[PDB]
Formats: structure tokens, C-alpha cells, sequence
């Protein structure tokens, strides 16, 4: 089937776009020290899975990384605990930065995967 | 309920607060 | 396409690395501490074909055991132990850490302390007299004198326990008293015993042992490697998005 | 990023230490003064992965 | 939910002590650790200083 | 006590750190912006049919 | 066989070990 592609490639999108969403969000946290709560910031990851044989890419869902947190000492702080450790968001910034890019790349080839497909599509309603 | 689908009911706002009350 | 990942993965142990020796610079002055070392262990992936992929990944294999340098301060209760000396003392969970930090503090009930930690020496944790002079021998015995009592008054009150561990069979701590590792530990049984050959002096404290020359050219190799790998993510990543444009028609 | 923290709580733990020897030696005059010392302490430790 | 925007806080001002002049002007004080002037503003109502 | 006068309690290094940490984060920030326009301006080619 | 080429059979899953026990 042709058409499916269609749905294929947005799936795709879509999921690139969650994707950079969530390293655009940790790479703006990556130094907030907490929340509306006094919880602290923690990574967040997307989880793709496979449509179902095999099709397009969905986002299952959105997990805070289990990570242990890179806790400073600031004693002089209300968030701070009983040893005045108080906790800050675990995320790096090669890895976001590596992220976008990627994310951007496969972005912009489903797009070419979609227009090459649509063209071939609009060229098989002339047959004959 | 699946994201990208069709449903009758209009999404509740969305909103951001700074503190919680 | 995935040739961008070992580059960035390159990069990341390489800032963790740095991070490493700049926790190492930052404490420079903390009597009794033992340096990290730093190194990168190659983790290759075999796969079924052309096995062209060897990451990265940073490890520390533990402290090095060359002993620093001691300042005479004169302060009567300040020890310093031989090459592979280890002041033993009771952690907070029960467990018996192992220090060089000499510097020996006294409560107001008598109680021996380092930085809060109540060293245990032949016995259970020592206590001294209420408020009396506390001398150090050469080989770890503890005398006391009751302030205005007449100097034939001193008197031996407790001895303090002494270790001797190689260097590579001991793990720092989370808090950051070393412990034997597993093997060392069931050969050598749960709790050492003190051997008679180590000998200490008072007067003396020692410092740590950090090389200046080591961390400059770890920072410089760090800084290099990572401006290297950065290259490579940059011309991956052209080189690929020049080559979707092929995809298209 | 983790290095930029560490390297602050360095060179605030050198400024500290010599604030104190400043103190020491400003004060070389006065009667009955006893000297002070400042002693330090490493943070905790973090483990990415056990052995 | 994948977006989290980023704010700006300012949680207060901190409280330690600063170092000090000796002027020898003999009607300059200085404060305790947590001692504060109690002057009058503006508009009527007290306020605190250093 | 009196002769004496308080001055400002202002963390020279506090404040360089700070400085050059928002200096970066700025810069990575500006990537992400300029990183995300680009790709979106091709879905409009997309559209074109 | 020769990368690129097709095959009956998946290919066993990929481990990177850090120290081989």
C-alpha cells in the first residue's frame, strides 16, 4: 500500500518532534534548581515503539531518567537536607546537543521521504 | 484518547503555574 | 550515521574525566587526603560483520597511595602515620573506616574524635581523662596528665590501633574512609589486626598529595580531545545532511 | 555543569583559608591572641557505577 | 507533557556579613551578625538597614 | 561598635561563575533556535506539492 | 555473508561488556 506511507512519515514527524521538544526542555533546565514544588528537575527521555509486522514510530511515552542526582552542598538554602545537600537536575549537554541534530536530520529526511513519495504518487494518478 | 485522533470533546486548557496555591 | 555517537559518548567521559581532576585540584589543602586517578578503558561492541565501533568510557581505578608531605605544627596531638599507615575509626553506620588524617579533636567529656568520627583503638572508642594533657608515643600509646598534677603523674590510658594495608586492595567510601574490597577482606578477615610494625610521630600533620604538573597536563589532554571529538560531530553531521538530499526525486 | 561548582567551592575554600591567615597576621599586636587554623573536608562522593 | 519553560527567582537577599572599614569617624557603627538600624522610610512605616 | 563601617558582601567569584555559565547557556540556547528554524523551513517545501 | 545482502535469520543482539567476567 502507498497510502500508508502518508501516515508512516507523520507518525515519524510527529515522534522527531516530541523528541526535540524534550531536548530543548532539559537543555532550558539544565541548571533550574527546582520546581513548582521543591522537586527537583529530573532528564526526561521519550520511549519509541513500532506501530504493528513492522510500521511507523510512536512515542509510548515520557520517563524521567533514573539517574542519580548531581547533588551541591549549599547549606544556606530551605531546599537543602539534613546535610545540606541540595539536589540538581542530572543532565549533560553533549547529549541534548547531539540530540537536536539527529532529530533534525531524521526530521528532514522522512520530509524527503514524503515528498519523493508524494510525487511518485500524484505520477501513478496519470497512468496511461 | 490516542494522540492524533478524533474525538468529540474540546481539551481542557492548558496552564502553567508558577507556585503551587 | 551512528559514527556521531562514539564521538559524543568520547566527549562526555572526557568532561566526566575533567570533573574528576578539578575534584581532585579543589581539595589541595585537606590534611590526610589521597588524590583520585583517572583513566579511559576502550568498551568495544561485537556485532555480526566488520567490527569497526570501540567506545569509551572513563574509570577511576582508585587513590594512589604516595604519601604527601607533613607540616611540623607542634600541636601535641597531631599524628602522622609510616608509608602504609591507617588510623582506624568507627564510621556512622558501625563500620571501621580508615584515615590518614592525623588531626585528633577532644570533646568535652573526653572523648577522642576525627572530624566527628570517635576513633577506636585497643578496645572499643577511647576516652581519655576529662580534661587532661594528651601526649602520643612513637608506636601508638596514649598517656595522660591531669593539668596541675605534678609531671610524675603521667599515665598510660589507652593505645591507639594501627592497620597496615597494601594500597591496592583498599576502595574509598561514599563519606570517604577507605574499606577493604571484597577478596582482601575474606582473605585477610572482616575487622585487621594490629601489627606492631607500624611506628607514628607526633607533632606532625600530613597534607595531601595532588600533583600540579599531573592535573595541568590531564586539562590540556582533556581540553584537546574534546575540541578533536567536536570536529568529528561536526563533519558527521554535514556529511550526512549533505547526503539526504539523495533520498530525494 | 558539574566542574564550574567544584571549581567554586575550591576557590572559595582558598579564600576562606586566606582570610584567615589575614586575620592572623593583622592582629600580631594584640595581647593574649591565639592563632587560628582552618581545616577542611571533602564533600560526599558519587558513584555512577559500582565495580 | 514535554515542555517545560524556564523562569527566572530572585529568593531573597543573603545575610552575610560583609567586611569592614576602620574610618575612625567616631559615629560610624557597624552591626552584629544579625543586628539591623531601624530607620523611617517615606512614607511613614519602618524599615530596616545596615 | 563604633569607627567602624560595613561594606558590600559581593562574591567576586560567584559572580564571574555565574557569568560565564549564562554566557554559554545563551549561546547553546541560540543553536537550539537557529537548529529548529532551519528544520522547519523545509516542511513548507514539504507542503508544495 | 556480504553486508547488504539479505538473509533468512535475524542477527544476534549487540553488547557492549566493560570487563568480561
Amino acid at each position: 500500500a502507498l497510502l500508508n506511507i502518508f501516515d508512516i512519515a507523520g507518525s515519524a514527524l510527529a515522534a522527531q518532534s516530541k523528541r526535540l521538544n524534550v531536548a530543548a526542555s532539559n537543555l532550558a533546565n539544565a541548571d533550574s534548581v527546582t520546581g513548582p514544588d521543591g522537586q527537583p528537575y529530573r532528564a526526561k527521555q521519550v520511549v519509541f515503539q513500532v506501530d504493528a509486522a513492522t510500521g511507523g514510530v510512536k512515542v509510548a511515552s515520557v520517563i524521567e531518567s533514573q539517574a542519580p542526582e548531581k547533588l551541591v552542598y549549599e547549606p544556606g538554602n530551605p531546599l537543602a537536607d539534613a546535610n545540606g545537600y541540595v539536589k540538581m537536575p542530572n543532565v549533560d549537554v553533549v547529549g541534548e546537543m547531539v540530540n537536536t541534530m539527529s532529530a533534525s536530520r531524521s526530521y528532514q529526511a522522512n520530509i524527503e521521504v514524503l515528498n519523493t513519495v508524494k510525487s511518485m504518487m500524484l505520477k501513478t494518478l496519470t497512468l496511461g | 484518547g490516542v494522540p492524533g485522533a478524533l474525538s468529540n470533546q474540546p481539551a481542557p486548557p492548558n496552564e502553567a503555574p508558577i507556585a503551587t496555591p | 550515521d551512528h559514527a556521531i555517537y562514539t564521538a559524543m559518548g568520547a566527549a562526555s567521559q572526557t568532561l566526566n574525566q575533567q570533573a574528576v581532576t578539578a575534584s581532585n585540584l579543589a581539595n589541595a589543602s585537606t590534611p590526610g587526603f589521597r588524590a583520585q586517578l583517572n583513566a579511559l578503558r576502550a568498551v568495544p561492541v561485537d556485532g555480526l560483520s566488520l567490527a569497526t565501533r570501540t567506545l569509551v568510557t572513563a574509570s577511576t581505578p582508585g587513590a594512589d597511595m604516595t604519601p604527601g608531605q607533613l607540616d611540623y605544627t607542634s600541636r601535641p596531638l597531631d599524628v602522622a602515620l609510616q608509608q602504609d599507615g591507617w588510623l582506624v575509626v568507627q564510621a556512622a553506620d558501625g563500620a571501621e573506616g580508615y584515615t590518614r588524617n592525623g588531626n585528633i579533636q577532644v570533646g568535652p567529656t573526653g572523648q577522642l574524635t576525627i572530624q566527628g568520627h570517635p576513633v577506636i583503638g585497643e578496645g572499643g572508642p577511647i576516652t581519655v581523662p576529662e580534661g587532661s594533657e594528651i601526649t602520643i608515643a612513637a608506636d601508638g600509646t596514649i598517656s595522660a596528665l591531669n593539668p596541675g598534677d605534678p609531671p610524675n603523674t603521667v599515665a598510660p590510658v589507652g593505645r591507639l590501633k594501627l592497620v597496615k594495608a597494601e594500597g591496592n586492595e583498599v576502595q574509598r567510601s561514599d563519606d570517604g574512609l577507605f574499606r577493604l574490597t571484597a577478596e582482601a577482606q575474606a582473605e585477610r578477615g572482616a575487622v585487621l589486626a594490629a601489627d606492631p610494625s607500624i611506628r607514628i610521630m607526633s607533632g606532625v600533620l600530613e597534607g595531601s598529595n595532588v600533583k600540579p604538573v599531573e592535573a595541568m597536563t590531564d586539562m590540556i589532554a582533556n581540553a584537546r580531545r574534546f575540541e578533536m571529538q567536536m570536529k568529528v560531530i561536526t563533519s558527521v553531521d554535514e556529511n550526512e545532511g549533505r547526503a539526504n538530499q539523495l533520498l530525494s526525486m | 555543569i558539574s566542574s564550574l561548582w567544584i571549581a567554586k567551592t575550591g576557590l572559595d575554600a582558598q579564600q576562606t583559608n586566606m582570610d584567615v591567615i589575614a586575620n592572623n597576621l593583622a592582629n600580631v599586636s594584640t595581647n593574649g591572641f591565639k592563632r587560628q587554623r582552618a581545616v577542611f573536608e571533602d564533600l560526599l562522593y558519587q558513584t555512577i557505577r559500582q565495580p
